[PDB]
């Protein structure tokens, strides 16, 4: 049981700011104040702030350049860190700890953020050949997994999960790719789209057959 | 406010095992570098071990290398210290310990009270209260002095107050010695006015936690 | 995110016998969606992608979660580092780029795995 | 693995005197020093941190200073409270390393000690020990000595003493010395003593009791 927890969407390639602040005003020293930012699993240091001269270099190379509190925010009581490059492999919880000097060195903040990022996919393509039928649609660029839907666009109805094939791809850049191919008995005028939906953007495309 | 309670110290033969909790609360435990540091009876303060936030990184004295193994739980906030094949250079005062947060050190050390640890062959006998009567060897001008002798314990601490603690001036107890046999003594004396031998009723009441031992005794002056 | 752990660490075996070099997808990952080897040479400190089928021959359990590579009629200059690559549920389109992906939650390379032939 | 030398690791000063305890590390630490007091069966207590900085609720008399390999902890005006051991611990690096400790004793006037002495009990002797017990109370220096003699025999070998900490207000001692024998051996002689002899007494003094 933590002061606060928090969870924040971030999208893949932009900076987020993972906040770690009080009701801000100006009351906090510099000099006084000792602030750490850490990953909450492999206590990896992310970055921190202490009053005396620090080596640094204890951050691993991953987060040295690329993250980073304000000063002046500090000085506010806003001790949010700020990423700017994120990519699928930060997915992962973050731990913030505050400490005053002027106190008996006393936890003054203490959050965790869970960073769960995330990334649209493509606007599907759904073709359609045939056999004695066969409809493929393809998704590029998008994370978490996807999932997929056929929806009969004559009375906006899902077509079941078993009648579809579904694949998916882990490209370069770290994204997700989907083939899903439905098969279905031929009736008169089909009717059906392909709905593709990101569950963490709560977003959902689709294009339908003509 | 930041609180660490050690648990799980006493008395162990040579060659026994014992495990020491620590109950943490006040900080967010999982953060912090945890270690057990001690302190032998009169001699100084020598640090046993450390463990940092996930526990892959750990540091042993030479002396007690291969022996103990320092624990931790993030989960439940609490440390141990797993102890076996204890001999008697390991009989000390434990302290838990809250250490910094970096990789160099920034924080100081946040101090347990500590928990005493005895390895000895000797077995926990409470102890024997024994009077020093007031008489006229021990008494001049206007002052008597009257004791309490409490002999062969084992292991400690005693606790002496006089007269459930109202009686606090010119009260001296001294320290314990370890004994021969491997037992401990210790002498509890007062320093009150002569008037008072004949007309107020000294008692000295000593417990002793290992034992479960709690004595009142009237120290009766010999007239 | 995701690991592979490789076993063993360092080998060193006799010319003509062969060697097996074992992974595993540790949990919670669901199962095994593709296996890529590789290997290095000494010199370039590059990697290159190892072809399966042949006198490279891997044995996958989709139950255990593991997969093996056995090297056969080795040779003294077989010797570097080689690396496994796995992944959960999921495929790829090519070897080049899996252990590219560190720390994602689907894809992961083993620890390496040194082999000095005599 | 770093190793601390404290110095020097003994002291007396007399009230209001300044007293001055040096700490040098095996290699550099950059104000990563602490020093620690500790009062006898009680944990170390949190002197001062990063080099001089006093930590909440210290006496401003007390002082830090040093940088680098040297280091300095200072006591203005010493006060009968002060009696206690001081330690210097670096937190610059895993493990964190304590130096020996400084013991600090309070230079008073020659106080002689009162004198007093204690038969043994019924019950003891009951039991069958008997611990015969001489009290030396509120004297200055701590060196002195006690020596039993029963019927004028010098014994040795079977007695104790013990000696209290300096006293909050005055830093004088106290110490009690237990002879112990058999029931058997208390009741063969029939003459016990214990003579004390101490910088503030002109003469050794003597107490005695005959019984048993
Ligand atoms: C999509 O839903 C429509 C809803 O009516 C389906 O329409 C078919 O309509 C004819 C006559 O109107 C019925 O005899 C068929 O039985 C209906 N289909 C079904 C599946 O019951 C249309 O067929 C649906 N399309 C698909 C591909 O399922
Ligand atoms: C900066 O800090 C280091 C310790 O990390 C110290 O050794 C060095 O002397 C400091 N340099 C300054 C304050 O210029
Ligand atoms: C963001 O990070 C990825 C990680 O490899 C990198 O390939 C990409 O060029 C970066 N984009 C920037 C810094 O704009
Ligand atoms: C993908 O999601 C983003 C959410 O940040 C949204 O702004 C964008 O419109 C979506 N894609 C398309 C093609 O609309
Ligand atoms: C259906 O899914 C399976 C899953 O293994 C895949 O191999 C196959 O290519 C897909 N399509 C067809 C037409 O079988
Ligand atoms: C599409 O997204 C919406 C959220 O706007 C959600 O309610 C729905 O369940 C998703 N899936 C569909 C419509 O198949």
């Amino acid at each position: 049981g933590d002061t606060q927890e928090k969870e924040v969407r971030a999208m893949v390639g932009s900076d987020v700011e993972l906040s770690c602040a009080c009701p801000e005003g100006s009351r906090f020293d510099l000099n006084d104040v000792y602030v750490y930012w850490q990953t909450s699993e492999s206590k990896t240091v992310v970055t921190y702030h202490i009053p005396q001269n620090s080596s640094l270099e204890n951050v691993d190379s991953r987060y040295r350049n690329r993250a980073l509190m304000s000063p002046a925010g500090m000085l506010r009581g806003d001790f949010s860190l700020r990423l700017f490059n994120v990519t699928p492999q930060d997915e992962q919880k973050f731990h913030c700890l505050v400490l005053s000097q002027s106190l008996g060195f006393q936890e003054v903040l203490s959050v965790e953020v869970t960073l769960h990022v995330a990334a649209n996919f493509s606007v599907p393509v759904v073709s359609a050949p045939h056999s004695p039928l066969t409809f493929t649609c393809t998704s590029i660029n998008g994370y978490p997994r996807p999932n997929v839907y056929w929806i009969n666009k004559t009375d906006n109805s899902l077509l079941d999960q078993a009648l579809q094939n579904d694949t998916v791809f882990l490209n370069m850049r770290g994204l997700y790719d989907v083939v899903s191919v439905l098969r279905i008995a031929r009736t008169p005028s089909v009717n059906i789209g392909c709905c593709i939906e990101n569950v963490l953007l709560q977003q959902n495309l689709t294009v339908g057959s003509q | 406010e930041v609180q660490l309670v050690e648990s799980g110290g006493g008395l162990v033969q040579p060659g026994g095992s014992l495990r020491l909790s620590c109950a943490a609360s006040g900080f967010t435990f999982s953060s912090y570098w945890m270690s057990w540091v001690r302190q032998a009876p009169g001699k100084g303060l020598e640090w046993v071990a450390y463990i940092k936030q996930d526990g892959n990184e750990k540091y042993y004295v030479d002396s007690v290398k291969g022996r103990f193994t320092i624990s931790r739980d993030n989960a439940k906030n609490s440390l141990y210290l797993q102890m076996n094949s204890l001999r008697a250079e390991d009989t000390a005062v434990y302290y838990c310990a809250r250490e910094g947060i970096l990789w160099f050190g920034d924080l100081p050390t946040f101090w347990g009270q500590g928990t005493l640890v005895t390895v000895s062959s000797a077995s926990t006998k409470g102890p024997s209260v024994f009077p020093l009567a007031p008489s006229s060897k021990s008494t001049s001008g206007g002052t008597a002095a009257l004791g309490c002798l409490v002999k062969d314990y084992f292991p400690e601490p005693v606790t002496v107050s006089w007269n459930s603690g109202a009686l606090t001036s010119g009260v001296h107890t001294f320290p314990a010695v370890l004994q021969s046999s491997g037992l401990y003594s210790l002498s509890s004396v007062v320093t009150v006015p002569s008037s008072s031998l004949g007309t107020q009723t000294y008692i000295c009441n000593v417990n002793h936690k290992p034992s479960n031992t709690k004595v009142d005794k009237k120290v009766e002056p010999k007239s | 995110g995701a690991r592979v752990d490789q076993t063993p660490r360092s080998v060193t075996k006799e010319t003509g016998e062969s060697l097996t070099i074992n992974c595993v997808l540790r949990d919670p990952s669901y199962a095994l969606g593709s296996t890529c080897w590789y290997r290095k040479k000494s010199g370039s400190t590059n990697e290159e992608s190892i072809s399966k089928g042949g006198r490279y021959v891997e044995t996958v359990n989709s139950g255990s979660k593991s997969f093996s590579l056995r090297i056969n009629d080795l040779t003294v200059e077989d010797g570097g580092t080689y690396r496994c690559g796995a992944t959960d549920t999921v495929r790829i389109y090519s070897c080049d780029y899996l252990c590219a992906l560190n720390g994602h939650r689907d894809a992961a390379c083993g620890g390496g795995t040194v082999v000095t032939v005599n | 693995d770093i190793q601390m030398t404290q110095s020097p690791s003994s002291l007396s000063a007399s009230v209001g005197d300044r007293v001055t305890i040096t700490c040098r590390a095996s290699q550099g630490i950059s104000n990563w020093l602490a020093w620690y007091q500790q009062k006898p069966e009680k944990a170390p207590k949190s002197l001062i941190y990063a080099a001089s900085s006093l930590q909440s609720g210290v006496p401003s008399r007390f002082s830090g200073s040093g940088s680098g390999t040297d280091f300095t902890l200072t006591i203005s005006s010493l006060q009968p409270e002060d009696f206690a051991t001081y330690y210097c611990q670096q937190y610059d690096s895993y493990p964190r390393t304590f130096g020996q400790g400084t013991k600090v004793e309070i230079k008073r006037t020659v106080a002689a000690p009162s004198v007093f002495i204690f038969p043994p009990s019924d019950e003891q002797l009951k039991s069958g020990t008997a611990s015969v017990v001489c009290l030396l109370n509120n004297f200055y220096p701590r060196e002195a000595k006690v020596q039993w003699k029963v019927d004028n025999a010098l014994q040795s070998g079977n007695s104790q003493e013990s000696v209290t900490e300096q006293d909050s207000k005055d830093s004088t001692y106290s110490l009690s010395s237990t002879l112990t024998l058999s029931k058997a051996d208390y009741e063969k002689h029939k003459v016990y003593a214990c003579e004390v002899t101490h910088q503030g007494l002109s003469s050794p003094v003597t107490k005695s009791f005959n019984r048993g």
